[PDB]
RNA sequence: GGAGUAUGGUCGCAAGGCUGAAAAAUUGACGGAAGGGCACCACCAGGGGUGGAGCCUGCGCGCGCGCUACACUGACAGAGCCAGCGAGUACUCCCUUGGCCGAGAGGCCCGGGUAAACUCUGUCGUGCUGAGGAAUCCCUAGUAAGCGCAAGUCAUCAGCUUGCGUUGAUUACGUCCCUGCCCUUUGUACACACCGCCCGUCGCUACUACCGAU
């Protein structure tokens, strides 16, 4: 913000930090200077790292049981499994972090909502 | 008149009228009902005058 | 991929939610940034809220560089406006008939990269899933009443608006024997918009003109032999397809050969084909006090 | 102003009724009426909406625990021919072992 | 063929779209019809101010095609509804 | 509407969407791939690279690279 | 009082007709030959409409577009066995003979005008009891076509629109030969590798000199 308004890489930077971080989730918007200045925030950064976005994706009822699950190891990102609880899952990855393939939990899942295949 | 059928939005509606030229005539025309819902004609129904 | 795009779409409503309270804000900040240039006093409250006056120093660069155009709006467009060319498929409803395949196929000739498709036996939230999972720019409907066109449908995908219209006053390609008709060119046509002055107009050109490929900007003014036209009055924008050779710099001769349409249109939603209960943008209100007196476009 | 009308300004117009030769199909809905069904109907059809709503923002892999403590919905085939969607609550009884069983018969 | 391909030979047969002459060239012309030709292929390649039948006669009958004009007439029957 | 098409084409404009390079926003100039005080502004423009350059590599680094 | 914002009214200019409807070009105008890429508006294998008769919306008596009928893929009797979408206190085809109870306005009662399909079992057998020319137009995978069921969404649409499910083939799936349409012959990236100055008629420009008036 200190360099005066009216640069090329002022512009260039400004949209490069705003949609970067845009991308890394922890905002909400991608077109406010001052908005990465009093809103980003360390607490956004915990409210984008594993166990609480499993919450919000509604994987499990409490951020806690949420840990005990991924300490478990049912929790998988891409293909891999995932034991670290701070993997911070960007925003392309909230989409695909899901549960593991031998997992009780899916088949439980598959229990309740009567489909439980075997196979 | 008085409907004949009525479907969600589109309504029949039969005793208003003597033939398909009379309606023709008030093609477009400014209808209501009385509970205050406006509303259009818009054709003529070929199968009972 | 459907997670995904659930994700996305819901999160370009969120935005404009975002921007809504933003630009309720920015109004004020554009005054106070006017002021500074031009001496002229201002609104004392702009003057002492002092948060707003830290985040000027902040948000300086974007009201200027939105006075320059140097960025775009955040759009469903302007992702990928003129980078990347988009493909559109034209479907008929469920049970077509003859010459309403005749002249599906006609508009898939005007149109420059598209393919038409049978629909057949297919279920609509199918199609769209063949749309999301073939990455389309639109999907465009037709519904005949008896022979006769009635209404298109165009989608804009993965996700975008729709536009939804009757059609009146059309002419098929095939009323014409080939003896005169012919094989019409498959180059990419201009465009030209003529009497949309509200921003509701500039939404419906804007749904319109992203279907048809980038021209290439060296001569596309000087090169070029076809022409596709949106003029627009009474809220019934009439479109013609026509094709052209210059004769002079100081005289030039059309010729029509696509469909001509007149089509009114009468749904407007930011939400795609599938989805009945999205958030409607413009429809056509009859029935109203004024709907009749006053108009959009 | 209300002291610049006569009674008779201040009097008031009575509804019209039903044709006699047409009570057959109920009242003859006017504008209380009207509003009172589009009342209804709106509230309900938002929540039918807000319904779809969270049924297509569903994501497909959630887990509470009532999952392992309840019983499904399930669908068409699984229960068969006795399935809404609806998920069952116990009315509040449940299997009596042998001994009480029979120290209540014994009562009997 | 294309409309515009036919419209581009036509008028080239029409000599009102062929290269820039010379003197030279003029001279021979001016040495050595069009107007009704431009309007006739004016009214054809604009084939929608009328309506045709597509298929052609249903019975080849011979003794010695447009067919009716959607355009003029509603507009004289406009003529007449305002009169 | 022909008078109007008319008028366009011979005073050629449209409103088409163009071809904007998708490289327009890194190569601002457009260079072809091939063979070939205003000193305090400078260093604080320099400067701010440096920090977004070790920003960037703290950030792809953070996110574990899915970027 | 000041600052804005609107709103209307006033005022001045704009508001004096050698005149009587129907270019730019060192960059441009137009070809041609070769070579590529493509397309059920191209080739090729087939399929399928309409176009024959009746019905009628539509469009301009003509014209198709939809619906019906037309027989071996038959008719009658049984047996069995399968869908998906739909829930607004809301839904009705008549209109009429009589009579009931209705001083009168009505309400009665009696008359008249969750599937097709498919499989199996058995009975009889081409019997006005005739599947649509030349043309033209469309189609390459849950597609052509068949079959019903529902809804009736502020534009259109019940003389029908639109959905959902059901059964589900043949036939090419290659090639630029015909028809065409587009694009190369400039640029936009360098290694190996290869290619090796396309062609025509005019325009515009600089210069050169010629010809003939003033």
């Amino acid at each position: 913000s200190l360099l005066p308004p009216d640069n090329e890489v002022r512009r260039k930077h400004e949209t490069l930090l705003l949609d970067k971080l845009y991308d890394m989730g922890i905002l909400s918007t991608k077109a406010k200077l001052s908005a990465v200045e009093h809103n980003v925030t360390v607490s956004a950064f915990a409210r984008r790292r594993l166990p609480v976005v499993m919450t919000r994706l509604r994987m499990a009822e409490t951020v806690q049981a949420a840990t005990k699950l991924i300490e478990q190891g049912h929790v998988r990102v891409g293909v891999e499994e995932v034991r670290d609880p701070a993997f911070l899952v960007t925003r392309n990855m909230e989409d695909f972090v899901t549960w593991t393939v031998g997992s009780k939990i899916k088949q439980n899942i598959m229990k309740y909502r009567d489909k439980l295949d075997d196979f | 008149g008085t409907p004949w059928k009525i479907f969600k939005n589109t309504a029949f509606i039969k005793d208003m009228f003597n033939s398909s030229l009379e309606i023709a005539k008030f093609e477009g025309a400014a209808i209501r009902t009385v509970s205050g819902i406006r509303g259009q004609i818009k054709r003529a129904l070929s199968k009972p005058e | 991929m459907l997670r995904k795009q659930a994700r996305q779409r819901r999160d370009y409503l969120y935005r404009r939610a975002l921007l809504l309270r933003d630009a309720e804000i920015a109004e004020k900040r554009a005054k106070l940034r006017a002021a500074l240039a031009s001496g002229k006093p201002l609104d004392p409250k702009i003057a002492n809220d002092k948060e707003l006056r830290k985040d000027f120093d902040y948000d300086v660069s974007r009201d200027i560089a939105k006075e320059q155009g140097e960025i775009d709006i955040d759009d469903e467009y302007s992702e990928l406006s003129g980078i990347v060319d988009p493909r559109v498929l034209v479907t008929t409803s469920r049970d077509p008939s003859s010459r309403l395949m005749a002249f599906s196929k006609e508009i898939r000739l005007m149109f420059p990269t598209a393919i038409r498709l049978n629909r057949g036996n297919l279920i609509l939230p199918d199609l769209v899933m063949s749309a999301q999972r073939e990455r389309l720019s639109d999907i465009i409907l037709l519904h005949e009443h008896r022979g006769t066109p009635t209404a298109i449908t165009i989608s804009h995908f993965p996700h975008g608006p729709t536009l939804m219209a009757s059609l009146h006053n059309v002419v098929l390609r095939a009323d014409i024997p080939k003896s005169i008709k012919g094989t019409v060119s498959e180059s990419y046509p201009h465009l030209i918009f003529e009497g949309f002055r509200t921003p509701l107009g500039q939404r419906v050109v804007k749904i319109l003109k992203h279907l048809f490929p980038p021209r290439d900007p060296t001569n596309n003014a000087k090169s070029g032999n076809r022409v596709i036209t949106f003029v627009n009055q009474d809220d019934c924008i009439e479109v013609r397809h026509h094709v052209y050779v210059r004769t002079n710099y100081n005289s030039v001769e059309l010729s029509e050969v696509g469909p001509r349409f007149t089509m009114r249109p009468f749904s407007i939603t930011m939400g795609t084909l599938e989805n009945k209960d999205a958030d409607v943008e413009w429809h056509l209100s009859q029935y109203t006090r004024t709907g009749r007196k006053k108009n959009y476009f | 102003m209300s002291s610049l009308r006569h009674a008779i300004q201040r009097r008031a117009h009575k509804e019209r009724a039903q044709p006699l030769e047409r009570q057959r199909l109920g009242i003859l809905e006017k504008k209380k009426d009207y509003r009172l069904r589009a009342r209804d109907y709106k509230k309900k059809q938002a929540v039918l909406k807000s319904l779809r709503q969270k049924a297509a923002e569903r994501n497909e892999d959630e887990f509470y625990f009532g999952m392992m403590s309840r019983k499904g919905p399930g669908s068409a085939l699984t229960r068969g021919k006795g399935f809404t969607g609806t998920v069952d609550g116990d009315r509040g009884n449940k299997a009596l072992s042998v001994e009480t069983v029979r120290l209540l018969k014994t009562q009997d | 063929g294309s409309q515009l391909k036919r419209l581009k030979a036509s008028l080239r047969e029409q000599g009102l779209i062929g290269p820039q002459k010379s003197k030279k060239q003029k001279r021979q012309n001016a040495n050595d019809q069009k107007a009704e030709a431009l309007k006739s292929i004016r009214e054809q390649f604009n084939p929608f101010q009328f309506k045709t039948n597509a298929r052609g006669p249903k019975f080849e009958v011979t003794t010695n095609v447009i067919k009716g004009r959607p355009e003029l007439s509603r507009a004289r029957s406009e003529e007449k509804r305002r009169q | 509407i022909e008078e109007l098409i008319k008028r366009r084409i011979l005073a050629g404009e449209f409103d088409e969407v163009l071809r904007r390079r998708p490289d327009m926003f890194g190569n601002p100039h457009g260079v072809r791939r091939g063979l070939v005080a205003d000193e305090k502004l400078r260093r604080d423009e320099e400067e701010i690279k440096r920090m977004w350059k070790e920003i960037s590599a703290k950030l792809d680094a953070l996110s574990s690279w899915h970027y």
